[PDB]
């Protein structure tokens, strides 16, 4: 009945020293029934990464919508959109559906190509921007993720250390949520290289 | 209501009852539940009264316009789909319909389409629709064959409505029979259930449970 | 330039008067009304011998009790026929009866003056509407793009109209049979047509109370042409 | 009333020609020449900027060559402002197709859509047509490398090599002479520049008076790269081919 | 919350004879347990030898009769003063009712007259436009009290011929206008006794080839 | 309607769909084909609310057939599935949404690969080796999880499908009157007339 | 909106905009239609003023409206696309509602109705296009060939031509086509169609397109070499 | 759909030999609060019609403005506005009845019950009722709200049927109306002592009486009533 | 000349030529006469045929039980205007239970025709109308011109040769106004009036059209053998 917890799923993002990390589970369900273990929730438009939790049809629809908009942006501007600018575009796009909203929990992550500054941001289903220095959480196990991140996190972690922290935050949060799990992916993002790692986790 | 229609060697048999009810009150025992769309096409009536009358008469206007425009008899498939597409537009609004569109053309042969106010459109050989449909199905399924004579097929339809008229409280009054061939339908009379029951009981040896 | 709905100094609508000129260029159509039925006949006028003449449809059914023949820009007639058929069927739906021939004609004529700056111009086609009803019996109407309609005992429209009308003036009487009317249409069509009249370049039709509106077969018309030739040679 | 002042842009002449379309084509014939040449391993787009100035900022300037998506580009001949209206429509159409089918729009489908828009302005609405002719250079996995053109009438046709704008008659003759089917991109680059160099109304062909672009499978492995040439890169290819 | 419907009570009765037709109705109008009027005409002459009554919610009843009367007027204008036949009037009324299928005229409509062969005709409608020609029909409040009596005394249902014991039915002999009026009066007298919304007065409209005649009779006023 | 299954093997896609149509109390038909051919190498099965199912399926069919004629080209299964998803994703926020779930089985002639797409009435699309809608997956997925291997033959796929149908016929309360099975491969679409 | 009446009558009873649309058809490349006993052939002229053309991708002159009906045209190319699109949409709409593909006569009647509508609608000009529509009705083996024109009139033809120099090829067809015995085979029908175009075309190289339509959705376009063999055989018989 | 806020109670009326009488109290109630004590609920239209209104007062004031506008409109391009082509009671009623039914059909009713009393051109008495549902009826006596339950029984004893109308004088009719108003004051908890009365006669025209009061009331017997049963003191 | 292209254009002398050209269409139409007494009002109309095979075009139209008109000019424009009157008469009856006054019916026709003379795109009506009726102020006769001008009269005539009938009525004014309670004599006077406009042709059984409305007489049209009595 509650649109935001029909399909299930989670996303988490973190900042480190000259790097950012964004991670998600791979589950798609119909309430109790597990349907797919390959439903990735992180997308990227140029160097800007976007994770989206919530109702799966809207996750897909919004990805297609932002691909659409960032492609037109690039043709007109003659440059790739930056994380700060994209964050504003997500907020604008969600709020235009104020009274008929997409049931989603987006998360932006990336490094500004000019300043080199790491950036993350979160949103509610209707556009409000949460721009945290440390971390952002989203999805059906957001409470769990808040608890993990708040204890595990420390500032200025090196890329390979940050990987371990965000991975352990996701995995242990997902294992305390019935509608999350069935696999996981972690993106480590530096100024001009991005590594993608699939994690081994329990499949129940 | 009990309405049926079935395909066989000799074409299509259509048989309906005559009763209309408002709650437990019997409003009418003389209802024409078969609509003569044209000399070749019949429609049955079940559910709410007006809806099936109004829109199947309307269907006859659309069929007449088709054959005026196309200089050719409308197919049963096309005629049934005009009605189903129309009611699908009204889906949710509260129409109440269960009908069989029956006809016989060169390209199709004898054809029956079950059309429904939820939008359902099904082609088939045997259909029973209404509050007494289950009673009529019993008699049909056990006695139906393809190689039935027009005489025997007519009786089976008459007998199946009687079965439902007896048991179903919201079915009864009288039975209207129709036989559909390629050259058109043929009316086979109004049969009062009050007289038909005692006649069938005596001649057939059935309804031994009832005293007469 | 000038308005489409403009009046001339004589008190006529320019566009309506010009559409009447287009009708004069059209192929001939004739109608004769009797107490036994109304007959409708047309000149097909194929532009080339390779054109399959049976595809030329200048006589058209509106309902079982009403038929129609056309002359002029025949493409313009399609929407008029569609409206006529719809009006006939719609009335039957609302009133469970056949529609009066006059009432049908009036409905068609209401379209005529719906043009301005609605459609951009008047119709460039005239219609002969023939039918039967219980109140006024066998009838023949002439529907113009002006919105006016006259009832006729007999009428000819198209390029050979004034010559044919003068012939209909002498030949028509109130005791004509259906057979006599059929031959009379054939006779007058043959008189005004450029090419020689046969079953392939001319078409007959009628409307009777019993059988309704019927377009004649080429075989049936061919016999009536042969019957005509013999009776003219008889004196 | 208002009828008095109406030019009636969408009417036939007694000869069966569309006045405004014909006059729009006359306008385009004075625009800078644009050339497209299709090869087996890519496509070339070359175009001449119209009588420029030394004070024009060339490196940030764009009047001829425009990007529709990653696979398709266009060369413009006519009113630049009119072309940008259509270009933005085409960019949107490509994105609509991508959103719907999750596949890049085939080149012809995009061309047909733009050409149909142009057609509409010649049949209804009473507005003037777009004074623009396009050369479409694009790639898809069905037909591979493709060249098309469209004009204000809304009619479009496919080409191996084609020119639009000024001196097309002279240009088309030179292309018809030296073009061969087994030609390569590097050869096509040379042909395009040589053709412009002979048809140009200017005294000499220089880097500051040109816009240049290539669509190559010369991208690392099975994929396509668009290259809009920079001023310095046009200067280098002019020296390489031996024009300056 | 606002309720757009109400119930004005009343009862109507149509009977078709061999060469005549009657449409009767009580003259009482009510809401709840109060009398609004002891004489409020309910059956109307609509022209073209057609009589009509729309029983139930009086506001919808008046609106419908008004619109049908209007339809008769425009039928004359549009079709050269042609007489609107009873079967055509019936079909027209179906479309008036179905036009408001999803916000219905809360009435039970009955019309009466002569068919095109001169025989008596009665048509009956439900609120949403379903209709059917009938020999006999009561409508409204006391319809359930009257119809069974008419099945027995007009169509001779469950009646057989003495001596045969159920074998031979009572033959369906035709009823005169005097005989029908007797059955109408007894139907309303009986309905008045057992139904609180029936009483005050009875107004009958009789239709023949000669035209439309009226008769009025007193009913109990309690 | 009720049960619709799909499985993708080495060189084909197999769709199985029940034959029963029930209007409340009675089973009106026991031979109903809950599928439409969208293109020569693309088949769509469907299940949902009465009327809406066929109306939607035929509407999609008409649109794909229109595309085929216009371009003289068959769309890829991936492209067709995306078109269908968008129509349902549009539908879910309409005045009256299409209450229809679909499986799209197609053979991509360009990549020479079979492809199975599962889409629900919300517009939720997933590519799968095997899929189902409604309660069908609750019974069958445990068997498919055990037995499916991605290099199966079409004959092995049909046997695994029989095992699924047998479990459904044992543990489901409703009598769905068997299934119509159809195979989609490089040669097109064909029906298995004995199952 | 723009409502100006562009198509109007003149004092002599002519609608000049419709007549000037026919002049645009006269300018268009020649198109020809011939129906045999069990087939219909559509021939089309390609003007050789345009070389360096890419024939793979260039819009072909014959268009499929459905799997069983084709449409060729003479006149404005851009205008023809609008009629073809509407016709294709209507063909699918007919299948959807009537559950049967369009007859050739019905499809023709629709296209002709569109053309007519543009002759008495405000703010629009007529289509500068005449069409030849050919094919076979569903489950029918009788060949069909119809013609339409800007005014909106349509009719059936045993054989017909439209476009530039259509007066000449119609002259050829009127003496060479026998109704009592039409081209019995595909070969005979194609041969007669190529012959008729050779009266007007110039070179028999890439200037002639041929499309053969047979019953039961059997439509195929002949290649250059296949047509070139007809061109060769015709002239070798002519040298006598 | 709304709820009535400020409301007016019963309107009562009857026919007599030469015309009609109508009456209504001057109170505007706000629930149980007797808020406004000077509200005129009889509204004359010309010299031949009086419209009596009960129910929602804001809707009454709207109807009052519609009638005022109706008189203005009838006078436009009408030389016989004060003679043959003056507004009749039957015209005024039919207009209101049309509006009431239209408004209920849009689910936004004028929350009122209305009685139009008057005399026609030919001298005939006119008296007809209409309410928020568009329901209409006529009778020798008519009354709204509580008047329907209490006034009608008293007024029907004077004029029980049509044949009793010529036998009823204006003195007898007014007496009955005034008595009914007293009874309503005894028994209606949303009524007031002050009321207005209007007579429309075919001979003497329109007589409009304001600031009438209920008089000759019986209350003295109250002094003897003690407790609710057993109490003696 | 330069100022007759459309209805939105005054001439230098302040004339509206399109309106005047519409007025010309009436003069080409067949003659029709109107006259009244204090009890009745009569319309007499000469119908026109196309030829001997054709019917005679109807000239009189009923608007209500108490009102109707006769036409001269474009017949379709009379159908549009008579349809409008039918609706207005009907709106008055349904809403106000009131028969529409003849004077007010003229005011409505005037205002409808006026809008067509001041706006671009449209055209004036090409027909003249003679409205008769009986309302609460007795019998009435109106004359409508498509310029918008409506006039109440005792008697009048419009169409071709209408001046002859108009002069006769101007002489007979004192006589026919007094014909009260005698319908046949009032019609006789109307038939004698329209006869002053005839040339070559005379009044035959299918040529003549008469209508009457009065105190206890609904608007009724007489054609065919019903008018042989008055020939
Ligand atoms: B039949 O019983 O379905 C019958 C068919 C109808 C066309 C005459 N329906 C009714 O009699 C219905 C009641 C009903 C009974 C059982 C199933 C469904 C419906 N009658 C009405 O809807 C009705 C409504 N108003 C007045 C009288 N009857
Ligand atoms: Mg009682």
């Amino acid at each position: 009945s509650d649109p935001s917890s029909i399909n299930g799923g989670i996303v988490v993002a973190m900042t480190g020293k000259d790097c950012v990390a964004i991670a998600c589970d791979l589950r798609l369900g119909s309430q109790s029934l597990g349907v797919s273990n390959k439903f990735e929730k992180i997308f990227h438009y140029g160097h800007v990464f976007l994770g989206i939790t919530g109702l799966a049809t809207d996750v897909t629809t919004l990805n297609e919508m932002f691909r659409y908009k960032t492609n037109l942006y690039k043709l007109k501007e003659e440059r790739a959109i930056e994380p700060e600018t994209f964050t504003q575009l997500v907020s604008s796009s969600l709020y235009e559906r104020r009274f008929g909203p997409y049931f989603v929990g987006p998360v932006v992550a990336g490094i500004n190509s000019k300043s080199g500054k790491p950036f993350i941001a979160g949103f509610d289903l209707i556009g409000c921007i949460d721009e945290a220095k440390d971390f952002i959480v989203s999805g059906t196990a957001s409470d769990q993720l808040f608890g993990m991140c708040e204890s595990l996190y420390e500032p200025n972690l090196e890329p390979e250390d940050l990987f371990e922290t965000i991975s352990q935050a996701l995995l242990n949060a997902a294992d305390r949520d019935a509608l999350s799990g069935w696999g996981a992916v972690v993106y480590i993002i530096k100024k001009d290289e991005v590594v993608k790692r699939y994690l081994k986790m329990r499949q129940d | 209501t009990t309405t049926l229609a079935f395909r066989f060697q000799g074409g299509i048999i259509v048989a309906v009852d005559s009763r209309a009810t408002a709650g437990n009150w019997v409003a009418s025992q003389t209802v024409k539940k078969v609509i003569e769309i044209n000399p070749f096409l019949l429609g049955t009536m079940a559910g709410g009264t007006v809806d099936c009358q109004f829109w199947e008469t309307w269907l006859g206007s659309q069929c007449r316009l088709h054959e005026l425009r196309e200089k050719e008899r409308i197919s049963v498939a096309a005629a049934s789909k005009i009605l189903s597409n129309l009611v699908y537009q009204y889906k949710g609004a509260g129409l109440s319909m269960g009908t069989m569109i029956c006809g016989y053309t060169r390209k199709e042969g004898p054809t029956i389409y079950y059309v429904d106010s939820d939008g359902t459109r099904l082609k088939g050989d045997i259909f029973c629709v209404g509050s007494g449909q289950t009673f009529a199905y019993g008699v049909l399924d056990s006695n139906y064959k393809w190689d039935l004579s027009v005489e025997d097929a007519l009786y089976l339809g008459k007998r199946s409505i009687l079965a439902a008229a007896h048991r179903d409280a919201y079915s009864g009054g009288s039975v209207n029979l129709y036989h559909v061939t390629e050259d058109g339908w043929i009316y086979h009379g109004n049969h009062d259930v009050g007289e038909l029951f005692w006649k069938v009981k005596e001649e057939e040896g059935s309804f031994n449970n009832v005293i007469g | 330039d000038r308005g489409v709905s403009t009046f001339s100094p004589e008190g006529r609508l320019f566009q309506v008067e010009y559409s009447l000129e287009a009708i004069k260029l059209g192929s001939t159509a004739i109608g004769i009304a009797t107490k036994e039925g109304v007959v409708l006949g047309v000149e097909k006028r194929a532009t080339s011998p390779l054109l399959e003449s049976d595809s030329i449809e200048k006589i058209v059914e509106i309902d079982r009790h009403i038929g129609c023949a056309m002359s002029g820009l025949t493409a313009d007639a399609r929407s008029m026929i569609e409206h006529a058929r719809t009006a006939a069927v719609t009335h039957n739906l609302y009133y469970d009866e056949d529609i009066n021939v006059e009432s049908l004609t009036q409905s068609v004529c209401d379209l005529a003056l719906r043009f301005g700056e609605l459609m951009s111009r008047p119709f460039g086609v005239a219609l002969l509407i023939a039918g039967h009803d219980a109140d006024d019996g066998y009838q023949l109407f002439h529907a113009e793009p002006s919105g006016t309609f006259y009832r006729y005992n007999a009428k000819a429209i198209g390029s050979g109209s004034e010559g044919a009308q003068a012939e209909l003036l002498n030949e028509w009487h109130s005791s004509l049979t259906l057979k006599e009317a059929e031959l009379l249409v054939l006779k007058i069509l043959k008189q005004v047509m450029e090419e020689k009249l046969d079953e392939n370049n001319a078409q007959l039709s009628c409307i009777t109370k019993q059988d309704g509106f019927k377009i004649y077969d080429n075989e049936k018309t061919a016999e009536l042409i042969k019957e005509l030739k013999e009776k003219e040679a008889a004196e | 009333g208002s009828r008095r002042y109406d030019s009636r842009t969408t009417i036939f002449s007694p000869e069966g020609r569309l006045y405004q379309v014909e006059y729009a084509l006359e306008s385009i014939s004075h625009a800078g020449t644009a050339i497209g040449i299709m090869a087996s391993d890519g496509i070339v787009l070359a175009a001449e900027r119209k009588v420029t100035s030394t004070l024009l900022e060339q490196d940030t300037s764009t009047e001829k060559l425009y990007k529709l998506n990653d696979k398709i580009a266009v060369a413009v001949a006519g009113l630049t402002a009119d072309a940008e209206i259509l270009i933005n429509t085409a960019r949107i159409h490509a994105q609509n197709y991508l959103k719907t089918y999750n596949e890049d729009i085939p080149v012809e489908i995009l061309v047909r859509r733009l050409s149909d828009i142009k057609q509409g302005y010649t049949q209804h609405g009473g507005l003037r047509p777009f004074g623009v002719s396009f050369i479409y250079a694009g790639y898809d996995d069905r037909y591979g490398y493709q060249l098309y053109t469209s004009n204000p009438s809304g009619n479009y046709t496919g080409w191996k090599a084609i020119s639009v704008g000024a001196n097309t008659s002279a240009a088309q003759t030179l292309l018809q002479m030296d073009y061969k089917d087994d030609m390569k991109v590097d050869d096509a680059i040379e042909l395009a520049l040589k053709t412009l160099s002979k048809t140009t109304d200017s005294s000499a062909l220089t880097y500051d008076r040109l816009e240049f672009a290539t669509i190559r499978k010369g991208a690392n492995d099975g994929e396509v790269y668009q290259k809009i040439f920079k001023p310095q890169e046009i200067k280098d290819i002019l020296v390489k081919t031996g024009i300056t | 919350q606002f309720n757009p419907y109400g119930d004005n009570g009343g009862t109507i009765l149509g009977i078709a004879g061999e060469d005549f037709a009657v449409l009767a109705g009580d003259t009482r109008n009510i809401t709840d347990y109060s009398i609004n009027s002891r004489y409020e005409p309910k059956v109307f002459d609509c022209g073209d030898n057609i009589v009509m009554s729309a029983n139930g919610f009086a506001a919808d009843g008046d609106a419908l009769v008004k619109r049908f009367k209007n339809s008769v007027k425009w039928y004359h204008f549009d079709h050269n003063d042609k007489k609107l036949s009873i079967n055509s009037a019936a079909r027209n009324i179906q479309h008036l009712l179905y036009g408001k299928r999803f916000f219905p005229y809360y009435v039970h409509t009955i019309i009466a007259g002569l068919d095109e062969d001169g025989k008596g005709a009665v048509y009956s409608f439900d609120p949403v436009g379903s209709y059917e020609r009938e020999q006999c029909r009561a409508g409204g409040a006391a319809a359930s009290l009257i119809m069974p009596f008419l099945d027995n005394q007009v169509n001779f249902k469950n009646q057989y011929e003495p001596g045969t014991n159920g074998k031979v039915k009572k033959p369906l002999k035709y009823l005169s206008v005097e005989e029908v009026i007797k059955l109408v009066r007894d139907s309303f007298t009986s309905a008045t006794e057992r139904h609180i919304q029936v009483g005050d007065g009875l107004e009958i409209l009789i239709v023949t080839k000669d035209g439309v005649r009226k008769e009025f009779y007193e009913l109990k006023r309690d | 309607m009720d049960i619709i299954l799909g499985i993708r093997v080495q060189d084909s896609v197999i769709l199985a769909s029940s034959k029963a149509v029930t209007r409340g109390i009675s089973v009106l038909k026991d031979s109903d084909d809950k599928t439409r051919q969208l293109s020569p190498h693309t088949l769509m099965s469907f299940a949902g609310e009465a009327g809406d199912t066929v109306q939607f399926a035929e509407y999609i069919q008409a649109n794909i057939q229109l595309y085929s004629i216009r371009e003289d080209y068959e769309l890829s299964p991936q492209a067709v599935s995306s078109f269908v998803r968008q129509e349902l994703a549009k539908s879910i926020r309409s005045r009256r949404p299409y209450q229809v779930n679909v499986l799209i089985g197609g053979y991509d002639k360009k990549k020479n690969k079979p492809e199975l797409y599962q889409i629900d009435y919300l517009g939720t699309k997933v590519e799968l080796p095997y899929g189902a809608h409604g309660y069908s997956g609750f019974y069958t997925f445990s068997l498919l999880d055990h037995h499916y291997r991605p290099d199966m033959t079409t004959e092995e796929g049909l046997d695994l499908l029989k095992l699924c149908v047998q479990e459904l016929e044992k543990r489901m309360p409703m009598d769905f009157k068997g299934v119509i099975v159809k195979i989609v491969d490089k040669d097109g679409i064909r029906q298995v007339d004995d199952f | 909106g723009y409502d100006r009446a562009l198509s109007i009558f003149s004092p002599d009873g002519h609608i000049f905009q419709v007549e000037y649309a026919l002049e645009a058809v006269k300018r268009g490349t020649c198109a020809v239609g011939v129906k045999g006993k069990n087939c219909v052939v559509l021939g089309c002229e390609r003007r050789s003023t345009l070389k360096l053309q890419d024939t793979r991708i260039t819009p072909s002159k014959v268009s499929k409206i459905d799997s069983h009906v084709v449409l060729s045209f003479s006149g404005l190319n851009a205008d023809s696309r609008i009629l073809i699109e509407k016709a294709r949409v209507e063909a699918q709409s007919h299948r959807l509602t009537l559950e049967d593909p369009v007859t050739v006569e019905y499809l023709t009647r629709y296209v002709a109705g569109v053309q007519q509508r543009y002759t008495q609608s405000g703010g629009v000009r007529p289509f500068g296009v005449s069409t030849l529509i050919a094919g076979f009705d569903p489950r029918d083996d009788e060949p069909k060939l119809y013609q339409t024109e800007p005014s909106g009139i349509y009719s059936s033809w045993s054989a017909q031509t439209i476009g530039r120099n259509s007066k000449t090829v119609r002259e050829f067809l009127e003496k060479n086509y026998d109704r009592k015995e039409p081209p019995a085979t595909v070969e005979e029908c194609v041969k007669l169609t190529v012959r008729s175009l050779l009266e007007v075309v110039q070179t028999g190289a890439k200037n002639i397109e041929i499309t053969v339509v047979k019953p039961d959705s059997d439509i195929v376009a002949l290649s250059s070499e296949e047509i070139n063999q007809y061109v060769t055989q015709i002239e070798q018989e002519k040298q006598e | 759909t709304q709820q009535p806020i400020v409301t007016g109670t019963s309107v009562i009326s009857m026919k007599y030999d030469n015309g009609v009488i109508i009456a209504a109290d001057n109170l505007g109630s706000y629930g149980s609060l007797l808020r406004f004590n000077g509200v005129e609920r009889l509204i004359p239209v010309g010299d031949n019609t009086v419209v009596g209104i009960s129910g929602d007062i804001s809707d009454m004031q709207h109807i009052e403005r519609l009638l005022k506008d109706l008189v203005t409109e009838n006078a436009y391009d009408n030389p016989l506005a004060d003679a043959e082509e003056a507004l009749e009671p039957s015209y005024i009623f039919e207009y209101l009845a049309t509006v009431m039914y239209q408004r209920r059909s849009k689910m936004n009713p004028l929350w009122n019950a209305i009685i139009v009393a008057g005399v026609q051109s030919n001298g005939d008495q006119f008296l007809r009722y209409v309410n928020l549902l568009g329901v209409t009826y006529s009778s020798p006596t008519l009354a709204t709200g509580f008047g329907a339950h209490m006034a009608n029984p008293l007024l029907r004893k004077v004029v029980d049927r049509e044949s009793d109308i010529p036998k009823t004088t204006v003195q007898v009719a007014e007496e009955a109306i005034v008595n009914a108003m007293r009874v309503l004051y005894y028994r209606d908890a949303r009524s007031s002592r002050n009321f207005s009365l209007a007579i429309i006669d075919k001979n003497t025209g329109l007589t409009f009486k304001k600031n009438l009061q209920v008089e000759n009331m019986k209350w003295d017997f109250a002094k003897d009533i003690k407790g609710y049963g057993t109490q003696k003191i | 000349n330069n100022y007759d292209g459309d209805t939105v254009t005054f001439s230098p002398t302040g004339r509206l030529f399109q309106v005047e050209y519409a007025l010309e269409a009436i003069k080409q139409g067949s003659v029709t006469v109107g006259l009244r007494s204090n009890t009745h009002a009569v319309l007499v109309a000469l119908k026109r045929n196309a030829d001997e095979l054709s019917s005679y075009q109807k000239k009189i139209i009923k608007c209500d039980e108490h009102m109707g008109l006769s036409l001269a000019g474009l017949a379709p424009d009379a159908r549009v205007l008579s349809n409008y009157l039918r609706q207005q008469c009907n709106y008055s009856s349904l809403v106000f239970n009131r028969k529409l006054a003849v004077e007010r019916a003229g005011h409505l026709l005037c205002d409808k025709a006026q809008k067509n003379t001041q706006s671009y795109g449209g055209r004036p009506y090409g027909v003249g109308l003679l409205i008769i009726g009986y309302d609460k102020s007795g019998a009435h006769l109106l004359e409508f011109q498509p310029s918008g001008n409506v006039t109440e009269l005792y008697g009048t005539a419009i169409g071709a040769r209408s001046q002859g009938a108009k002069t006769y009525l101007e002489r007979t004014l004192d006589t026919f106004i007094k014909i009260d309670g005698n319908p046949d004599e009032l019609i006789k006077a109307g038939v004698e009036a329209i006869s002053q406009s005839l040339r070559d042709e005379s009044l035959t059984v299918d040529n003549l059209s008469i209508a009457i409305v009065g105190k206890d007489t609904p608007f009724t049209i007489y054609d065919g053998e019903a008018v042989a009595k008055y020939i």
